[PDB]
């Protein structure tokens, strides 16, 4: 992570797609290295089929350039998450923040 | 198969073995120059500060 | 650059060092004062050279 | 702003400190500025190039 | 020439401690204390997990299902383990455990000569009720920094498909500054102290480690006494 | 060739019908296969590994 | 846990005051640890016999002009400074240096005693212009253990016998491994003491401080 900064280095993590965003907010009802699913809050939920958001986490992988594009859990085993809220970082991001 | 016996006989290849270097924009003549070699574990080559 | 720093550095003189005034007999022992935290590096000394 | 964070630091103002080389142990005349600087590794990585 | 001797060697913490000699002469607590510096925080015996070979886990990139640290994470905590023997070079440790909560460092199997001088350390999650994880921690002995890329050139058949090497990272010392504070004896003109202040892992009492970096001094000096 | 051919006769090796094309590892690169993909034609039988 | 011991020291010989020795293959980072320690021992610590009080019979103070003699005071004292001498069972001698006649007054020139060697007796201590012009000083030569500046003392006490020590580590190739640290030390000497006997006994002492952790 930068310790020095600007405050862009969350928008260019987030922004672009390396990492894994929370599409509805509620707790996290699994944690693994692969997934992470999440139970939506009801207030966020839609009607019928009830849901939840079953995030599958991409693993060590090749990148264009021949690096290393791979994704962590960052959240813990139930915690609440909050819509558009980091669930997983990407390559070279940390808590949601760009580490270049 | 890298035999650990070669390393020496490398150095009795080299002792005496001028290595021409070269950069880039060769302008002028002295863009190239010769050294001595001296072996480096590394995969950089290394250059005398004064030239 | 470093080189030249470094020389410029060598030799330079405060107005008042380690061992002002002092005198040596040759280049050697002001080598020996200073490598040993006797005298700074730039002082104003007479010294006996040849 | 930054003095001031290093005040909160319990660190100088200057940025800089005493050090001393670790081969001799003896101490570094003049201060040098340490801290932390945020570094990239570039992928030009001499066993590409070589 | 009086020679020195040790004095107060104050433990504060499991991590560090203050060792001091008592009666040296004019600037021999420079020309020691840097001279002790660099034997100790480079050349000192240390013990870290070098070959790790996990339950289902063919190489360090993939994920173990039920567990939130990815297989190569796992490895780099498992360097971290702080541990120390007696009459073995290498003792092989057995960790097993399961059900959801951390996996620390006091879940292994107990040795004679085993102590993990950090319990609580962190090895990894257990992220499923039934998910288990077993692995064979196979600990040696040795100083320095061996990498595990020059690990692989005795090899030999290290055919183990499933046994993962990470590097060792062996050595107790950490950070070492040495402060020579002037020493008065009752009588005597102006001799000096010696605190050399060390931080550790725990893996080496501080008056042991003090000796065997001095023993080195003088062992290495053996041929420098004569020609 | 003939000197070919008479080495042959004392070692007593069959020459094969097939060159080798195989795959092997860049010089110089070390690293763990993580993984193995097989595309076959539509229509050759899927070998045992694929 | 084994350690590694050098190999191999050709010792060059560089007229019979100074030498380069060199140490092949040391461990890492270990010419330092050596080559520092033993530089430390040898410009400060050492034993030797050097001048320090030194009462010149016409003019007492230095800031004068001894007639018959075209060496300035201050100069006459650097040259005392490096008169090389050993005792062997006294631990101060005054000698006496006396002198007449036109020509140079040499370190050959003093009273000989049956402690004193003088290592060069060609070595200049001063000239003795037109004339006779009297020329006589009780130099009193005391032994001790580094070197004395005049200031925290009249002259500089230099009682090492080591005139300079430098150490340099160069790469050194063991025959499997990647990089290994070699020793050169080049050291000087006023000539009471060979660099040979000089580097045994500066280690010498080195070990004697830790013969309590050994």
């Amino acid at each position: 992570k930068p310790l020095v900064g600007t405050g862009m280095e969350r928008a260019v993590a987030v922004d672009s797609g390396v990492t894994a965003v929370a599409k509805r907010g509620g707790v996290v009802q699994y944690v693994d290295a692969s997934r992470i699913v999440i139970k939506v809050n009801e207030d966020e939920m839609y009607p019928g089929e009830a849901g939840i958001d079953i995030y599958n986490l991409t693993k060590y992988t090749r990148s264009n350039q021949n690096t290393c594009i791979n994704q962590m859990p960052c959240v813990s085993l139930g915690e609440p998450v909050e819509r558009g809220d980091v669930l997983a970082d990407g390559p070279s991001t940390d808590l949601g923040e760009l580490a270049l | 198969r890298e035999e650990a016996v070669v390393w020496d006989i490398l150095d009795e290849v080299i002792r005496e073995h001028p290595v021409l270097l070269n950069r880039a924009p060769t302008l002028h003549r002295l863009g190239i120059q010769a050294f001595e070699p001296v072996l480096i574990e590394g995969k950089a080559i290394q250059l005398h500060p004064l030239v | 650059q470093d080189v030249v720093l470094g020389l410029y550095y060598m030799t330079r003189d405060c107005v008042n060092a380690k061992g002002e005034g002092m005198v040596l007999t040759g280049p050697k022992e002001a080598e020996r004062l200073y490598r040993s935290g006797l005298a700074s590096l730039h002082a104003r000394v007479k010294v006996r050279i040849t | 702003e930054i003095k001031e964070l290093l005040k909160l630091g319990d660190l100088p103002t200057s940025g800089q400190i005493r050090l001393y080389d670790g081969r001799t142990g003896e101490q570094f005349e003049r201060p040098v500025t340490v801290g932390y600087m945020y570094m990239l590794k570039l992928n030009h990585l001499v066993d590409d190039k070589m | 020439f009086l020679k020195p001797r040790l004095v107060d060697i104050e433990q504060v913490s499991s991590t560090h401690a203050k060792v001091t000699l008592e009666p040296l002469e004019r600037g021999f607590g420079h020309t020691l204390g840097n001279a002790l510096r660099r034997i100790l925080l480079s050349s000192m015996p240390g013990c870290a997990v070098t070959e790790v070979e996990i339950d289902g886990v063919l190489h360090e990139y993939s994920t173990k299902e039920g567990v939130q640290e990815d297989i190569l994470e796992i490895l780099l905590n498992l360097k971290g383990l702080a541990v120390r023997v007696q009459g073995k070079d290498e003792v092989i440790l057995t960790l097993n455990k399961s059900g959801i909560g951390p996996v620390t460092a006091a879940d292994i199997t107990h040795d004679g000569d085993v102590e993990i001088v950090k319990p609580q350390h962190v090895i990894c999650h257990l992220t499923d009720e039934n998910a288990s994880i077993s692995m064979r921690i196979k600990v040696q002995r040795g100083r320095g920094y061996v990498p595990a890329s020059t690990r692989i050139h005795s090899e030999e058949d290290e055919r183990p498909i499933g046994r993962l090497l990470v590097d060792a990272c062996y050595s107790p010392v950490e950070r070492i500054a040495y402060n020579v504070e002037a020493a008065r004896v009752e009588q005597r003109t102006d001799l000096d102290k010696l605190v050399i202040e060390m931080e550790t892992n725990g893996t080496i009492d501080p008056e042991e480690a003090i000796r065997r970096a001095a023993t080195i001094l003088a062992e290495q000096l053996e041929a420098f006494v004569d020609l | 060739t003939p000197e070919e051919k008479l080495l042959r006769a004392i070692f007593g090796e069959k020459a094969s019908d097939v060159k080798d094309s195989s795959l092997r590892v860049p010089n110089g690169v070390s690293g763990t296969v993580i993984d193995v993909q097989v595309f076959t034609r539509d229509g050759v039988e899927k070998d045992k590994r694929a």
